[PDB]
């Protein structure tokens, strides 16, 4: 419930073919740009990062929660079908 | 008992016989209009103690039952028929055999009281009387607390009792006989032990001191 | 016009009348901890720990279910609210189970970070524990109940998000068994997500039962495909292989719900 | 010029005439004795008259809140919106120790009907809700056969006693609970639903049963209510203390000569009440060990406050105490008040709504501490975290028990701390 | 008549059947008013 790992920006990379070794099974990779993720601000610097860097980059928006009304006195409504049928 | 995951049996299946007689239909429906429309699920309470009365205990069947006479979903009255007290889920005997013993009606030993009950009986406890007369369960305060430690046997109250005065009233019940239920001894209600301390003179009759017209 | 002047810690907020004490904080970053009050359900103040200290007031406050009303400022760090955050959470722990070495919530867990965050470090319980005895709701949510405190958002949800009155309550007192009485099969198109909104390790995903654990795992976002509703999902993987699909948060599209086919 | 004493409150002043039941408690007897007497200008007078003469008598909460009733009713004072406005009465009598409820229910029920018509016609009310506790099944059905006869002779419902107001009386019979005696609890379980009680402040007034305004009030609160519009409130604020005004029934139980309730002067002299009426407690004064004042709820007090304490809400607050529904309970030297204290917090196990974290957590904790301080089991530094715990639960809870229960914990430790002490040495001495 | 305090003439309650709460409850029935009107059947509509 607690929404302090989305207040920052972050560049995550493709991912890539993950086979098992033939030795014991495993998660072998070839992709050394798997396991890197980097942490930003604000988008615009997170793109700034991008073209300097020259990477084809794939932007989202930052999707937040609409604030909603909340009351209390909902739950025990005389006509309004909103009446909560137990606590 | 003090079980909640009802688990569904031979006698408390969901299929049990139970229904409603003619005369207690029109019952309900007094209780139903007695209550706003739109909010006639408040009429659960007394439906349910209502089923509590004609046949004693509260099967999952009965408890089915007045769900749909209510309109309401089956697991909201199962929620109140497992939260409050005098709701029986289980098969009681014939005469409930209450008794408090709450710190101020425990003060005046309630214990001996419970205590001459539960040997008389044989019945400790929680149980039930092989015959299906009586069962001892204990309850919190009941209400009548300024009187010697009372029973409440079934449906009626008893108080200023003693570890004798249960066991006459028993043997009564045992052999077909109902007493008086109020306290025994010559307090009639709630008067003083030792006599009568208020309310001496008659009361002053319909007009004392009105202020102008009011 | 109509925004009612409250503050914060101080600082003064903008709200629009009948907010939340909770969601006035809300709009400056401070989150006050929850276990009842969900944004997509209703309020029910069950939680206890959104207790927060009111400026010049006697009385601690119960967050979720207050509308704020202009002339305060919410102490939200203040001594008398850390001492009530302490001591709900405190009862919260009294009867948890030691399982979460096994509980598969554990990780997530709701109970740990706030543990973590607002909560002592050590236990001054020295009696025993109380034990509930699990009941059978699904063969696609596993059901430890003895884990589990004082929902009100299994049932909430139940009976709001996907109107099947099943869930509730029974009993009063330290044991008030949460469940289905009868011995019923909860099944909607909306039932696993009672799994996600399950703050405690009781309702959890029988399919995934300890396949991995949270910090392991991988979490890429894409779209479910299994209707055409188009939910926003989050696959999580690890090694190679998908073990959960969670539902991603948006709003018009999904909320926060998926189908049970999809998850 | 004023009452420097306290007691001794006149017969005729007495306002239930009929509270020992020594009279006819049917309609013809009732108003024989006063009852329903000129209703009809004390409903044609308007709320605005029943109400001012209701702030004249300042009648203060008489079920264990003490509240002044008059801005409480003030409140229903209000066009209406479309949603009818109600009336309930708690009948639940659930704190241990009260009977005034009880008895007067049945001895007295035309008294309290008309109560409920006078305190609704300033209310603004449509519906009486009168819920009594279940157990409580005799005295229900003599309260609703009395309202009856009231409807057989035109008093209640249409054109109540020929004043054009219409106001229904049902009886509600509870389920049985402590809980219920809560004011959001009871709306909750008039309502038909499980007896939890509703948060704070969406307010009664406003939200109350089916989400309309009401108000909830003691039986006592309105039964008063007659008396006080026919005679005004100057007869009330004659009697009682400094906003401690009034008489209540007063239930002397526990260990004492004569158990009973009486109804008296309030603000009276702790000692005076226990030795008229009680006789005393039992092997004299000396004898008495400690006292609840009002209900267990309020905290437990030592014989050395109890020599004078005068019984009203103020003098019991400096008593570190509450007048509360004025509950004399008793304990004499044999009594075991760590034994007595831990039946006492049991109780509140059972009943505990089982909503909010503390009363549920909390008092099943007390109960597993309080018991093993009884048995002596446990350490002494426990004795200061019992506290602690209780002064978590205070406060920080919905429903009001959960502090209902944490004053007998915290009075017991602030009064006989040495005993458990002593007794915690005991088991350490016996047991090695 | 006379004023006698020392009988407890409240005695009605012992010959007091279990259906009564109820029974008399039916009777009284048309000594009441019109229920207001939620508008909707049930809060389930
Ligand atoms: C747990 C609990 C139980 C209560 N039980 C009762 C009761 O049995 N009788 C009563 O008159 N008030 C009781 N009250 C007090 C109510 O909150 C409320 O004050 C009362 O119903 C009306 O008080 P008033 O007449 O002063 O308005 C109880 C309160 C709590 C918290
Ligand atoms: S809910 Fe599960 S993971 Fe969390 S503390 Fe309890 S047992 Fe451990
Ligand atoms: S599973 Fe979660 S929501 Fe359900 S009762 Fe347990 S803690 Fe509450
Ligand atoms: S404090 Fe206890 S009695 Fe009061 S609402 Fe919470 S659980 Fe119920
Ligand atoms: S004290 Fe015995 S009934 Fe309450
Ligand atoms: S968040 Fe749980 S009580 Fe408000
Ligand atoms: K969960």
């Amino acid at each position: 419930s607690g929404v302090n790992n989305t207040k920052k920006w972050k560049m995550e990379f493709d991912t890539r073919e993950r086979w098992e070794n033939p030795l014991m099974g495993w998660s072998s990779t070839a992709d050394p740009l798997s396991n890197l993720v980097l942490t930003f601000s604000t988008k615009e610097d997170a793109v700034a990062f991008a073209e300097k860097n020259g990477w084809s980059f794939d932007v989202e928006e930052r999707k937040v929660p609409k604030p909603k009304s909340k009351s209390y006195g909902a739950n025990f409504s005389w006509n309004k079908r909103t009446r909560v049928s137990t606590k | 008992g003090a079980l909640f995951v009802h688990r569904d049996t031979p006698e408390n299946n969901p299929d049990t016989p139970f229904d409603f007689t003619p005369e207690n239909y029109k019952r309900i429906e007094a209780i139903v209009k007695n209550y706003p429309e739109g909010h006639k699920a408040a009429a659960v309470l007394p439906v349910l103690d209502l089923a509590q009365r004609q046949n004693g205990w509260l099967p999952i069947s009965a408890m089915n039952k007045v769900a749909e006479i209510l309109q309401v979903p089956p697991m909201r009255v199962y929620e109140v028929a497992t939260f409050y007290t005098m709701y029986n889920r289980k098969p009681v005997g014939k005469y409930h055999i209450q008794v408090c013993t709450t710190t101020p009606c425990m003060l005046r030993n309630s214990d001996s009281i419970l205590e001459a009950i539960q040997k008389k009986l044989g019945i400790k406890v929680g149980e039930t009387t092989p015959d299906k007369l009586f069962t001892l369960i204990e309850v919190e305060c009941l209400g009548a607390c300024v009187n010697a430690p009372m029973v409440q046997i079934n449906d009626n109250y008893y108080e200023d009792l003693t570890p004798k005065d249960i066991e006459e009233i028993i043997d009564e019940l045992k052999a077909g006989k109902i007493p008086k239920p109020g306290p025994r001894s010559g307090r009639f209600s709630c008067e003083p032990a030792g006599g009568l301390t208020s309310l001496t003179e008659p009361p002053k009759g319909p007009g004392f001191g009105v202020q102008a017209g009011l | 016009s109509n925004l009612i002047e409250v503050f914060v810690d101080g600082q003064s907020v903008m709200v629009e009348p009948g907010t939340t004490v909770l969601q006035a904080c809300e709009k400056v970053g401070m989150q006050i901890p929850r276990f009842c009050y969900h944004e997509r359900l209703s309020v029910a103040g069950n939680c206890r720990m959104c207790l927060v200290e009111i400026e010049k007031a006697p009385k601690v406050v119960a967050a979720c279910a207050m509308p704020v009303m202009k002339g305060w400022n919410i102490l939200t760090n203040s001594e008398k609210s850390k001492k009530a955050r302490e001591g709900v959470m405190e009862f919260l722990l009294a009867n948890h189970p030691l399982d979460c070495p096994i509980c598969d919530q554990g990780g997530e867990c709701d109970l740990q970070d706030q543990s973590m965050m607002f909560g002592s470090d050590r236990s001054r319980f020295l009696e025993g524990k109380r034990a509930v005895e699990d009941k059978n709701i699904g063969p696609l949510v596993k059901t430890i109940m003895t884990r589990c405190i004082q929902c009100t958002r299994c049932i909430r949800f139940a009976s709001e998000i996907a109107g099947v009155d099943d869930l509730g309550t029974t009993g009063r007192g330290n044991d008030m068994q949460v469940g289905t009485y009868i011995e019923k099969m909860f099944m909607s198109e909306l039932s696993g997500n009672i799994i996600d909104i399950c703050p405690v390790g009781a309702l959890t995903s029988k399919p995934y039962a300890f396949t991995a654990r949270p910090w392991e795992t991988r979490k890429t976002e894409s779209i479910d495909v299994m209707d055409a509703v188009g939910s926003n999902i989050v696959v999580s993987t690890r090694t190679g292989e998908v073990m959960r699909i969670l539902p991603r948060m948006h709003e018009d599209i999904n909320e926060e719900w998926i189908s049970d086919k999809t998850r | 010029p004023k009452k420097t004493s306290f007691g001794s409150l006149k017969d005729e002043d007495r306002i239930f005439t009929n509270l020992y039941g020594r009279h006819d408690w049917r309609l013809k007897g009732a108003q024989s004795r006063g009852d329903w007497y000129k209703t009809k200008e004390i409903l044609l007078k308007g709320p605005d008259w029943i109400l001012g003469e209701v702030k004249t008598s300042g009648l203060r909460g008489r079920g264990g809140a003490g509240f002044p009733t008059g801005l409480k009713w003030s409140f229903m004072n209000k066009p209406s919106d479309g949603r009818p406005k109600y009336l309930v009465v708690n009948a639940d009598e659930g704190e241990p120790g009260t009977c005034k409820d009880r008895e007067i229910i049945r001895h007295d029920p035309h008294k309290l009907v008309e109560g409920c018509l006078v305190g609704g016609r300033a209310m603004g009310a449509r519906a009486a809700y009168i819920y009594i506790r279940g157990e409580f099944y005799n005295e229900a059905s003599n309260l609703q056969v009395a309202i009856r006869e009231a409807y057989e002779a035109g008093l209640i419902g249409k054109n109540a006693c020929g004043s054009g107001y219409d106001f229904d009386v049902f009886v509600v019979r509870g389920a049985g609970a402590y809980i219920c005696g809560e004011e959001t609890a009871l709306i909750e379980s008039i309502e038909g639903k499980q007896g939890k009680p509703r948060l704070k402040p969406p307010f009664p007034a406003d939200v109350g049963v089916f989400g309309c305004p009401t108000t909830v009030a003691n039986v006592e609160t309105v039964a008063v209510s007659p008396t006080i519009c026919r005679r005004g409130g100057a007869w009330f604020a004659s009697f009682g203390r400094e906003r401690n005004s009034g008489t209540k029934l007063f239930n002397i139980s526990g260990h004492v000569n004569h158990p009973c309730t009486v109804e008296e002067e309030m603000s009276v002299p702790l000692k005076e009440l226990i030795e008229k009426h009680a006789g005393g407690v039992i092997g004299g004064w000396d004898n008495l060990l400690a006292v609840i004042p009002g209900g267990s709820s309020t905290p437990l007090i030592p014989k050395s406050v109890c020599e004078t304490v005068l019984m009203d809400f103020d003098a019991l607050v400096q008593a570190q105490t509450g007048l509360g529904t004025a509950a004399v309970i008793v304990m004499d030297r044999s009594t075991d008040i760590v034994k007595a204290i831990a039946r006492l917090i049991e109780f509140y196990k059972h009943e505990s709504c089982g909503q909010c974290t503390p009363c549920r957590e909390g008092v099943d904790w007390m109960n597993k501490v309080m018991a093993r301080f009884v048995k002596g089991d446990a350490r002494p530094a426990e004795i200061d975290s019992l506290w602690e715990i209780s002064k978590q639960i205070e406060g920080h809870t919905i429903c009001a028990l959960g502090d209902g229960a944490a004053w007998p914990v915290q009075g017991l430790i602030r009064h006989f701390r040495p005993e458990l002490e002593e007794r915690m040495q005991q088991f350490a001495l016996q047991h090695q | 008549e006379p004023f006698d305090n020392s009988t407890y003439r409240n005695l009605q309650h012992h010959e007091y059947s279990t259906y009564t709460f109820l029974d008399l409850n039916v009777e009284l029935s048309k000594f009441r008013m019109p229920q207001p009107s939620s508008g909707r059947q049930s809060p389930r509509h």
